[PDB]
RNA sequence: UUGGCACCUCGAUGUCGGCUCAUCGCAUCCUGGGGCUGUAGUCGGUCCCAAGGGUUGGGCUGUUCGCCCAUUAAAGCGGUACGCGAGCUGGGUUCAGAACGUCGUGAGACAGUUCGGUCCCUAUCCGUCGUGGGCGUAGGAAAUUUGAGAGGAGCUGUCCUUAGUACGAGAGGACCGGGAUGGACAUACCUCUGGUGUACCAGUUGUCGUGCCAACGGCAUAGCUGGGUAGCUAUGUGUGGACGGGAUAAGUGCUGAAAGCAUCUAAGCAUGAAGCCCCCCUCAAGAUGAGAUUUCCCAACUUCGGUUAUAAGAUCCCUCAAAGAUGAUGAGGUUAAUAGGUUCGAGGUGGAAGCAUGGUGACAUGUGGAGCUGACGAAUACUAAUCGAUCGAAGACUUAAU
């Protein structure tokens, strides 16, 4: 795996942060080393959501952000139900891949190849 | 007089008649396959070309060497063979009891025979001069600051100049080794492996040449 | 699994007659000693101590006082030089491996049955 | 790995109740010693009496470490402290008894009143 | 540890032969015909 | 070595010991071959040939040296700016402080002691260790190669047998060769023993937070503690220096005369060493002499090639690791298992959550070797290697055979 120039608490915590925003928005702009690594986090995370048991509901409020969504109507929810509820469903029938990945040009403040990953 | 090209898969360990552990590789060796007979009048010395593996064939637009490009699939259907993977040759063999087209199968090793493996070395990559050239390093304390450099270089002024062979950092491994008077335990005919006693050279999924030894 | 060509050539090296057990269980080993001209048998008896990857490479460990030394001793699982393993008592541990027993003596080594 | 700077207890009624050593031998440059080894040491606690008494330089021979040996079948004896015990020149025990077990590798270097002596051979 | 002499003209030039930079992997878009980098989506259109 | 001379260096050539790394001579310390002896063999002494390899760990001093304690087959002598400080130390010595003994009325002094006392430098060139690109090898390519050369190894112990034999009043005691095991050292590798394993498992303290109990997250060296997969590793596992040729050294001869004898010598022809050459391991056609084998590609405009673009082949680009500083090498790019995910498994950890039972409680038991599980093995196109672009032959003369 790889390290992305972070030490292990400053890395964990990254990770999961980027996965929960991926998980509110849906798409999302960062590097390519990013987003390879953000991939199988997110990618695990839906797999804990697509059998919705409290086992792997407990188990994957490990990971994701305490966040709230406000929907339209003003109806709110946090991250865990909307990976159980809205996301679940969607991925039901699909064995694997849950994101793609597209490549852009590089910045400008540096030569970073950023990039949108998103949940397909 | 016996040669076989096969790749190394692993090391596990045997039990002995008496109860000895036996080191063990495992090497699998299968469709080795003659693809020449070299002559002394024809190319000045005596051998023969074994093939090992299985690529697959010739298709349009390749972009790997999975697929046998035009020119070496002429040179394997020269033998009515398979295009394939790995290709090496054998002096000590009697070029004249193997044909352009003969499968060498593992069974050629009986058990007991005595064997050298040649392969090649595990990539270490750009090292020092501990590591690669096994030398002491200095002082770790007593307020030193020679801690793994190499030491003098040279002389002084008398060969003001680095002799060739000074032993000094860069890529390890990567290397042909033969590792010699090694013993095969047994030979498996069905599942196409031949066990060797002890560690032969290399990462796994490598290639190993098999022959007889020398000595 | 591990790498299927090695799980074959060496699935004839195994033993099955041999019982099943977990560390913690004191027990006894009997080994087949070709010393001076016979194949005896001393009865080797210890505590396991833990065990390790399969396949013939399953190497088990047993610790046992002799004369207020401790001795271990590690025997490959499927040796042909083991005769039999009977658990001769069963143990009550909550680790895998019990290395917290070298620095104990007397009733301190205790062990629960079952 | 038993080399020299290094203390083991005596488990022989010598006198000796626990000596250090100084060189290995067996070869130039050999550092280290397993069972069946010899060194030369100098005791460091004696009992009152005893035949060895403290600081002679004697002969001793290795009946149990903490190392250990490997045999040839993949089996492994280890033990819980480094022992050793004093020799008379001739592969023969100074002491009379022999304290504590030891290793069956030391029947092959014929020191077999060492091994004839001992508690248990293992 | 300083430069013993100077360097020439002759040398600097020569040392730099191998310091350039090298044309952008770009291959012409499908959808607008404009130029955008291989593999990655075009800026222009935003296309695959 | 102690000196003599004052020839280069005072617009600076760091000086002694130790550490790291060596390299070369041989007037050889061990090992190999011999002549001998006031050599019965083991013993020793002497001289000759021999430099291939090897030629310890400590106590004491800043010490080189030397002495001492244990070993070893031996613990060799020297050169290399008394090798090596833009590689290291800075104990001694040689700044300023201080102090004792001595000399001086005194300031101060002593190569008399003593305690303390700042070791700077980002490597341009040559050199050296690795690693790329260009071009040449009379076409363009993919693979296998011989070996001109070059490098690496090169050490040796003990035991048993012959044999208690030869030889010995005895005491003692092989030569040869033929077996077996070591030491040191070099290599390769992780199966075993261990080490580490900061995205694996588990227990636990303080504190803050997800309202709340229960569950969990952040911080405290990864908070700590017990384990530990892959990888990487030694102290761990195998292997190696085994034979055997050819020419020799001191030496030993054979036949043999000058010199009808002799005599190793002059013709010739033998034998003889860890030494030389080969043998064994590795690199090697930039070996500009650029070598060899097999295969693949083969047209059609010219207005005359100083020709397009294309073959065969690669690369760009992208998924990767058995490879890696980068670039290279290697496994793959949909006609696809290259990597991610999913499913199953190995190995690791050790009995998840929620329930029900029992306890006042701290807890325990069954579910259920359960739950979790980074790199390890397999299957599956679910996701990404979609699209495309660039480079790359048309084969010279001369002569001889055909
Ligand atoms: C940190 C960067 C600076 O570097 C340095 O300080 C390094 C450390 C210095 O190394 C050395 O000390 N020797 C190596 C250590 C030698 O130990 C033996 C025991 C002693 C002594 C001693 C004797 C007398 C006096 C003295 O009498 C007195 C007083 O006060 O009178 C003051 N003390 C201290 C004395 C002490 C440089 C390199 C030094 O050169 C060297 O000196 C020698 C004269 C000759 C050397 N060679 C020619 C043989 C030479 O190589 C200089 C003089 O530095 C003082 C360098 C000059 C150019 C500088 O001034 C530069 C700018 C430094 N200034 C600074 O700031 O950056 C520096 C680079
Ligand atoms: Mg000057």
């Amino acid at each position: 795996y790889r390290k992305l120039g972070r030490t292990s608490d400053q890395r964990k915590a990254m990770l999961r942060d980027l996965a929960t925003s991926l998980i509110i928005s849906e798409r999302i702009e960062t590097t390519e080393a990013r987003a390879k690594e953000v991939r199988s986090v997110v990618e695990k995370l839906i797999t804990l959501g697509k059998k919705g048991d409290l086992a792997s509901r407990r188990n994957a409020a490990k990971t994701l952000r305490n966040v709230e969504i406000l929907n339209e109507d003003e109806t709110t929810q946090t991250a865990l139900q909307k990976l159980f509820g809205e996301i679940a469903e969607r991925y039901t029938e699909r064995q694997g891949g849950y994101t793609r990945i597209l490549k852009q040009g590089p910045r400008r403040g540096d030569g970073a190849e950023s990039v949108i990953i998103e949940l397909v | 007089t016996k040669g076989i090209l096969g790749r190394k898969i692993g090391m596990t360990q045997v039990f002995g008649e008496n109860g000895e552990l036996i080191p063990v590789t495992v090497v699998e060796a299968k469709e080795n396959v003659v693809l020449q007979k070299k002559t002394v009048e024809v190319d000045g010395y005596n051998a023969i070309q074994v093939g090992f593996e299985d690529k697959k064939a010739y298709k349009k637009d390749a972009k790997s060497n999975k697929y046998a490009n035009k020119p070496a699939e002429g040179h394997a259907k020269k033998a009515d063979a398979a295009p394939k993977r790995f290709i090496r040759e054998f002096r000590n063999v009697d070029v004249d009891a193997y044909e352009v087209g003969q499968e060498v199968s593992v069974d050629t090793f009986v058990a007991g025979d005595v064997i050298d493996v040649t392969g090649v070395s595990k990539g270490k990559g750009f090292q020092g001069a501990i590591k690669r050239h096994g030398q002491s390093r200095g002082p770790m304390s007593h307020g030193s600051h020679f801690h793994r450099a190499p030491g003098s270089v040279g002389m002084a002024s008398d060969a003001s100049r680095v002799f060739k062979g000074q032993k000094m950092p860069g890529r390890m491994g990567g290397n042909t080794v033969t590792v010699q008077n090694l013993e095969v335990v047994q030979v498996d005919t069905e599942n196409k492996v031949i066990l060797v006693k002890g560690n032969v050279p290399g990462p796994k999924k490598g290639l190993v040449e098999i022959r007889t030894s020398i000595k | 699994t591990n790498h299927k060509l090695i799980e074959a050539v060496t699935k004839s090296q195994l033993r099955t007659d041999l019982p099943s057990f977990r560390p913690g269980d004191t027990l006894r080993v009997h080994v087949r000693i070709i010393e001076g001209t016979r194949e005896r048998i001393q009865v080797f008896e210890g505590v396991v101590i833990k065990r390790r990857g399969g396949g013939v490479s399953e190497t088990f460990t047993v610790r046992k006082i002799s004369s207020g030394v401790g001795v271990e001793r590690t025997f490959p699982l499927h040796t042909p030089k083991i005769e039999k393993i009977e658990v001769k008592r069963r143990g009550k541990v909550r680790r895998a491996k019990l290395y917290y027993l070298r620095s104990l003596r007397g009733k301190a080594a205790r062990i629960q049955e079952i | 790995m038993i080399q020299q700077e290094t203390r083991l207890k005596v488990a022989d009624n010598s006198g000796a109740r626990e000596v250090l050593t100084i060189k290995v031998l067996g070869g130039s440059g050999r550092k280290t010693a397993n069972i069946g080894d010899v060194i030369v040491c100098t005791v460091k606690n004696a009992t009152p009496g005893g035949v060895v008494k403290k600081g002679d330089v004697v002969k001793a021979v290795i009946v149990r470490t903490k190392s250990g040996v490997r045999r040839n079948d993949g089996s492994y004896i280890k033990f819980d402290e480094n022992a050793c015990v004093i020799i008379r020149d001739d592969k023969g025990p100074r002491g009379t008894r022999i304290f504590g077990p030891v290793a069956r590798e030391l029947r092959e270097g014929n020191f077999m009143k060492i091994v004839s002596l001992a508690p248990e051979v293992l | 540890a300083v430069p013993k002499r100077r360097t020439s003209k002759t040398r600097k030039n020569k040392r730099r032969t191998h310091f350039k930079i090298s044309v952008p992997g770009m291959t012409e878009c499908p959808n607008c015909g404009e130029y955008k980098l291989s593999h990655r989506v075009c800026k222009n259109c935003g296309s695959y």
